[PDB]
């Protein structure tokens, strides 16, 4: 005799997934700020 | 009436070191019709007068092409008729094929 059979294809794959990040920040040396109020004074003792 | 020793011996010198797919029958004519190239295949040793494939074949089959029948090589040795046959593109998975002499 000569005889074939058939079976179900199977197939294997590797997926993965990755991202990365970063960061930020921003500033400097602060000098009066900022104030709704801004009149010339006279401070006495 | 062969018994089981010469039933091995003769098996034993079957070497179809490829298959080959055909859409026309090949019986007539193993030439020609060919569907896919050849693809390597492996062959057990003999027990009790029948040989088998010892791992799984995968043959891609080209666009808008159907399967039909199979074909043996080494020269031509042997053909036969899919189990059934099949408008796929993609891969035909053929299971182990068993030659037998019972």
């Amino acid at each position: 005799r000569v005889h074939s059979y058939r079976g179900v294809l199977i197939i294997t794959d590797k997926l993965s997934v990755e991202a990365g990040s970063r960061a930020s920040l921003s500033g400097y040396i602060s000098d009066g700020g900022t104030s709704d109020v801004f009149t010339i004074c006279r401070l006495l003792d | 009436t062969l018994t089981i020793d010469g039933k091995n011996k003769i098996l034993a010198t079957l070497t179809p070191t490829t298959i080959i797919l055909h859409n026309v029958d090949p019986t007539a004519d193993p030439t020609a019709n060919k569907v896919t190239q050849p693809v390597a295949i492996y062959f057990s040793e003999p027990d009790n007068g029948l040989i088998a494939s010892e791992d799984t074949v995968n043959i891609t089959v080209p666009a808008s092409a159907t399967v039909s029948h199979y074909s043996l090589w080494d020269k031509c040795v042997a053909t036969g008729a899919l189990s059934k046959p099949q408008f796929f593109e993609g891969i035909y998975v053929i299971s182990s094929v068993s030659v037998d002499l019972n």
